[PDB]
């Protein structure tokens, strides 16, 4: 897509091994916020989304948080807490063209900066003077949208770059896309380390007595942490205790 | 295809009083024999929400708009009410959300819908066996450019003509979901929602994210021998009614028992005794004066004086210079 | 919707006049019905849905229907019967519409 | 604040707007302590209950008065 | 930047000629392209302009009616078409290059390249 | 008893217009549709024109379509078909006639006529 008009894709109820990604050779950039790139097989999300589109090389840098630009400002823009990886590479030799490839558009003006995530893809004439364009361009009427031009003879700056940003959404939801990892037998009345679909602590598992109901994923206590989790392959509702501890 | 229904009463819209309904659980974390302070989209108690009726003669399924969020209730014994469509232009310049409850399955749709300006779905009656069929479906004229779909497991509903039964729903459109809460409780009223507290558990939280700011409520009719002419007058309805609230961001104290389940709430902002009782997070008040709150007097306009110069700064000659 | 000039027999004698239409028109649309007009008169309907019959409309009136022709049979036929009886039916086409047959005249 | 006899009680109220004048705010009250409204003031004196201020008790008397 | 425009037309009035101008060495969308006119023995005269990214136009008050100007980005090429032609239509006409109105620099009040002249002949 | 009573009949010049009523009676109005029918003297019957109990289905003959239109007043029990750039071919007696199928929401393509008109006269002339 370009990027005035990127296309975001939802990932969900899978596993997403992100490692197939990051250790390859054929990315240029893979920078993640909020989250270690090597750790991202030991998580679970509540979903992924990929944007991907178009931008030049020079752009690639407006792809994060806490940036500025006509990209950041006008086409796709980053939360300041965003979390999650963009990943570019060069495609000067697929989305460039000899004469120029006019199929790539940004936005080059705009009345205010876009909100995270947002999508402007009108074409109304942009004001830039005090007087109405009325739907015409012309003398401080400009049409909104520029194209890159793109051409195969074009130094690194100017060459496109498809850019897939994975935001990682973190919900106080069950969560659907986690890493391929090896699940073990569930132990009980013991003192274990434990992950329960992302959710992790040191305690001791026993079966429990409270009554959660078919949506409730685990429960807390009042000090607002988690005593009890539904096991995600069982759905056996396990509570949660601290291992035995005291001053000496 | 569309049908344009005539025949009905030019009544005025009807009010009814919240109450303490509309309550649901704001997340899926278990919580037992405590009290949670949660500020979320609720119905404020005793708030004024307005009363359809489709009577008979009166069928009323106009377009609303969404809000924040929508409360919904219906209160029927004939299963007249199926199903809601929430959008903006709700016709097929744009991806809309169809959500029916007909006679064999639940179906959830999101499509460029080209929505009739009176849609409804229908169920004849034959004297002949004295069963209920459903025999219309008549909501878009076409539904291209899809981007979501769910069909439920197949069920046979008794479509009988005949309030006994009370469906609550909670929607929401927030954070990429649509999400759903309901609650399923018997009544015995006609006259309006009882007076009682019931928490909404979530029904299903739905990956969409579209755009909703107005909806509709689909309306079941009922055609017998008893209702002659076209399509657009040879009908009638069995009784029913429906709620619409709008939700609120209000911070509620909410009860949970020893079960989990929320058995009671506090609207921190209906009155200052709430509002104590969401200070001191606890249902009750001991004798004593409290402070609670603070009083603060708004500004009712902005006041802005500059210099009166109109001389414009010399920018130009510096970007534009000859030489740098 | 093609009918018979006229019909012609013995009073007492059961006559039966024909429509021939098409599949468009008879065959699959089972919607055919039959009038009886006097001269100087309005017509009125005889038989409808093919074979159903109209209260006071007399028993010896009874029509059916056979791949793309419909028919009218009149048993016992009555010196007051004569008149020129019309098919109607409805039409499929670009517009949707009904017809009449040519009309039969019974002596 | 929040005047209130126990809900046990009564679920009646009376609110002190403190140090703001009753012409600000908008059983209507002036004293020293603000703005007290909700409360019916009487003339006759008691043993203090829920204390206001500046000499001025409330009490559930059935309405809350001062 | 080159400019290169087709070759030359003879019309009889009443007619109408298209003339084409490649563009190569910029961005085709980057500019306006804007076509003058000049009459044998006469001075230049500008005709209007075409926006390639949108195709918007506009156009002289004497040309307008007349003349419609089209674009085609996949192969920067820009047409005009000039339509009712009268035999005081003769002239060679040039395709120009000038900035859109939104540069700072107002690169857009002159033409900077100019194509090979097309002569049509009416 | 049902009855159906057209007027407005009578002799015009062709180029011109006409308008026929329906009164009815013995029957609800706004719950029946009801049909035009006109007989050329010396011919059979030819469906004209109907228009359904809520006036939002209507369909006319091919042969007059776009030069009659017709309406109903559910409230005056009363039927009116307007003829404009009427013609010497547009000469017969004018029925109207009450579909016997109270029920065209199941099947509005069956029509049937229960009750017919005494007819009016129209004759395009001069
Ligand atoms: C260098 O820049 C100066 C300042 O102009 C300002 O900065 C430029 C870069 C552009 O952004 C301008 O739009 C901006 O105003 C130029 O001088 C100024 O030029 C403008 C436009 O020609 C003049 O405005 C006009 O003024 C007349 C009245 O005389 C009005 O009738 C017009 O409608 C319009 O408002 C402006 O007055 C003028 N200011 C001064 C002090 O001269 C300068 O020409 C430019 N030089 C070059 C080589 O570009
Ligand atoms: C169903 O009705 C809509 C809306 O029409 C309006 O409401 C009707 C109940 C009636 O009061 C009409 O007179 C009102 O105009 C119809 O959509 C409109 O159709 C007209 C043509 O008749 C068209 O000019 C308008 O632009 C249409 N409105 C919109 C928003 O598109 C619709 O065609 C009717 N469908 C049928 C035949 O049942
Ligand atoms: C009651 O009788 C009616 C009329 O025969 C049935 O309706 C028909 O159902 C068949 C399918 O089985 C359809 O093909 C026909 O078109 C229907 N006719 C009409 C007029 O709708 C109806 O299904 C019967 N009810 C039950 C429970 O059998
Ligand atoms: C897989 O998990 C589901 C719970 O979602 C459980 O019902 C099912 O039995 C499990 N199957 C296996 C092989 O563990
Ligand atoms: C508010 O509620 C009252 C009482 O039910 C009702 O009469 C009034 O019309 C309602 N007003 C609005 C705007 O809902
Ligand atoms: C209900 O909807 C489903 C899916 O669109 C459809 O297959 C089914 O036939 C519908 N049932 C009825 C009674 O219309
Ligand atoms: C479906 O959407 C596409 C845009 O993605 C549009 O071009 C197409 O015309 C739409 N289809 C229909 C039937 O409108
Ligand atoms: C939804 O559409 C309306 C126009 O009907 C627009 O004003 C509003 O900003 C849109 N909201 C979102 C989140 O796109
Ligand atoms: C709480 O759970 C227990 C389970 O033993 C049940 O007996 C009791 O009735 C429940 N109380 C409520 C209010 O549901
Ligand atoms: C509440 O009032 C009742 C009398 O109705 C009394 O018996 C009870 O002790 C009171 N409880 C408290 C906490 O005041
Ligand atoms: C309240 O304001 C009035 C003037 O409107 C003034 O006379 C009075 O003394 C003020 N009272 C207090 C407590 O400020
Ligand atoms: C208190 O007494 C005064 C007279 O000194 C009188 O004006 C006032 O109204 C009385 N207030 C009440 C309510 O007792």
């Amino acid at each position: 897509a370009s990027v005035y008009a990127w296309n975001r894709k939802r990932i969900s109820n899978c596993v997403a091994d992100y490692s197939v990604l990051y250790n390859s050779a054929s990315f240029s950039t893979f920078k993640c916020y909020g989250v270690s790139p090597t750790k991202l097989n030991d998580l679970c999300f509540t979903n992924v989304y990929a944007d991907s589109f178009v931008i030049r090389g020079d752009e690639v840098r407006q792809i994060a948080p806490g940036q500025t630009g006509k990209i950041a400002d006008y086409n796709y823009k980053l939360p300041d807490d965003f979390t999650g990886c963009v990943i570019a590479w060069n495609s000067n030799n697929l989305d460039s063209k000899v004469g120029g490839n006019y199929n790539y558009l940004y936005r080059l003006f705009r009345k205010s900066n876009l909100k995270p995530f947002e999508r402007d893809i009108s074409t109304e004439i942009y004001q830039a003077g005090s007087t109405p364009c009325n739907g015409v361009e012309g003398f401080n009427c400009y049409f909104p949208l520029q194209s890159y031009g793109f051409q195969p003879t074009n130094g690194v700056g100017y060459q496109p770059y498809r850019v897939v940003v994975l935001s990682f959404e973190l919900l106080h939801a069950p969560a659907t896309v986690c890493g391929p990892k090896k699940s073990t037998n569930l132990v009980k009345n013991k003192c274990v380390n434990f992950n329960f679909n992302g959710l992790t602590g040191t305690g001791v598992l026993t079966e429990s007595n409270k009554k959660f109901l078919p949506f409730q994923q685990f429960g807390r206590d009042i000090a607002d942490t988690t005593d009890a989790v539904r096991d995600p392959q069982t759905l056996e509702i396990l509570d949660i205790t601290p291992c035995s501890f005291g001053g000496v | 295809q569309c049908v344009n229904l005539t025949t009905r009463t030019q009544l005025p819209p009807a009010y009814t009083n919240s109450f303490t309904r509309g309550v649901y659980y704001p997340d899926k974390v278990f919580r037992s024999s405590v009290l949670h302070s949660t500020q979320d989209l609720f119905l404020p108690f005793f708030s004024n929400v307005t009363w359809f009726h489709a009577i008979h003669k009166r069928f009323d399924n106009p377009v609303l708009p969404f809000n924040d969020g929508v409360y919904f209730a219906s209160t029927e014994k004939s299963n007249i009410i199926r199903g809601w469509i929430f959008g903006t232009t709700l016709d097929s310049k744009t991806q809309s959300l169809l959500i029916v409850n007909n006679a064999t399955n639940v179906v959830i749709k999101v499509c460029e819908f080209q929505f009739c300006n009176d849609p409804f779905l229908g169920v004849y009656y034959h004297k002949n066996n004295k069963s209920w069929m459903e025999s219309e479906f008549r909501v878009y004229s076409s539904a291209n450019n899809c981007t979501f779909e769910y069909v439920s497991q197949p069920f046979l509903m008794d479509l009988e003509g005949k309030f006994k039964n009370l469906r609550e729903f909670v929607f929401k459109n927030i954070d990429g979901y649509f999400k759903i809460y309901s609650k399923h409780t018997p009544i015995n009223l006609v006259r309006d929602l009882p007076q009682g507290f019931s928490a909404l558990e979530p029904l299903v939280d739905l990956p969409i994210g579209i755009n909703i700011t107005r909806f509709q409520t689909l309306l079941a009719l009922h055609r017998s021998y008893l209702t002659p002419g076209d399509s657009s007058s040879g009908w009638t309805a069995g009784a029913a009614a429906y709620y619409v609230g709008y939700l609120q961001p209000r911070t509620f104290l909410l009860k949970y028992n020893e079960n989990g389940t929320i058995t009671d709430a506090v609207d921190c902002a209906l009155d200052p005794l709430s509002e104590t009782k969401c200070t001191l997070k606890s249902f009750t008040v001991e004798k004593g004066i409290y402070q609670t709150s603070n009083f603060r007097v708004q500004p009712t306009e902005s006041i802005v004086r500059f210099p009166n110069i109109t001389n414009l700064c010399p920018f130009g000659e510096v970007f534009n210079a000859t030489r740098f | 919707v093609t009918q018979p000039a006229s019909v012609s027999g013995s009073p007492g004698q059961s006559i039966t006049i024909s429509c021939t239409g098409t599949s468009s028109d008879v065959g699959g649309y089972n919607y055919v019905s039959w009038y009886q007009q006097h001269p100087g008169k309005a017509p009125k309907l005889m038989i409808y849905d093919v074979s159903d019959r109209p209260s006071g409309v007399s028993n010896r009136f009874s029509g059916s229907k056979s791949g793309n022709t419909a028919s009218l049979t009149i048993s016992g036929l009555q010196a007051e019967d004569e008149a020129d009886y019309y098919c109607s039916s409805y039409t499929s086409s670009s517009t949707p519409n009904w017809v009449f047959g040519g009309g039969t005249k019974l002596t | 604040s929040v005047i209130t006899p126990g809900t046990n009680t009564s679920n009646q109220v009376a609110v002190l707007y403190q140090d703001v004048n009753c012409t600000e705010v908008p059983n209507v009250f002036q004293t020293r302590a603000g703005c007290l409204i909700g409360a019916e003031h009487v003339n006759n004196s008691y043993e203090c209950d829920i204390p206001i201020g500046a000499g001025i008790c409330a009490s559930y008397q059935q309405s809350i008065i001062a | 930047v080159q400019l290169v425009q087709s070759g030359a037309e003879v019309k009889k009035p009443g007619a109408s000629v298209k003339v084409s101008c490649k563009a190569s060495g910029y961005t085709f969308t980057g500019y306006y392209m804007h076509w003058v006119r000049q009459a044998p023995g006469q001075g230049l005269e500008w005709m209007g302009w075409i926006n390639p990214i949108s195709s918007g136009t506009s156009y002289a008050q004497t040309f307008q009616g007349r003349v419609t100007m089209t674009s085609d980005t996949s192969i920067t090429t820009a047409y005009m078409e000039l339509s009712r032609l009268r035999s005081d239509d003769t002239a060679v006409y040039y395709c120009a290059r000038a900035a859109p109105f939104y540069d700072f620099w107002s690169g857009y009040s002159y033409f900077d390249y100019w194509g090979q002249g097309t002569l049509v002949t009416v | 008893e049902v009855q159906l009573v057209e007027s407005g009949g009578g002799l015009v010049n062709p180029g011109g217009s006409l308008r026929l009523s329906c009164a009815a009676s013995g029957f609800t109005f706004s719950d029946y549709t009801i049909h035009w029918v006109r007989q050329a003297p010396g011919k059979g019957l030819e469906w004209v024109s109907s228009i359904s109990s809520s006036s939002n289905y209507i369909y006319y003959a091919d042969s007059v379509k776009g030069r009659f239109t017709i309406s109903r007043d559910n409230a005056k029990n009363s039927l009116s078909l307007q003829m404009n750039s009427l013609r010497a071919e547009d000469t017969a007696v004018y029925y109207c006639a009450r579909d016997g199928n109270a029920y065209k929401w199941l099947l509005a393509e069956n029509v049937r006529f229960d009750y017919w008109g005494q007819g009016t006269l129209v004759t395009v002339s001069s």
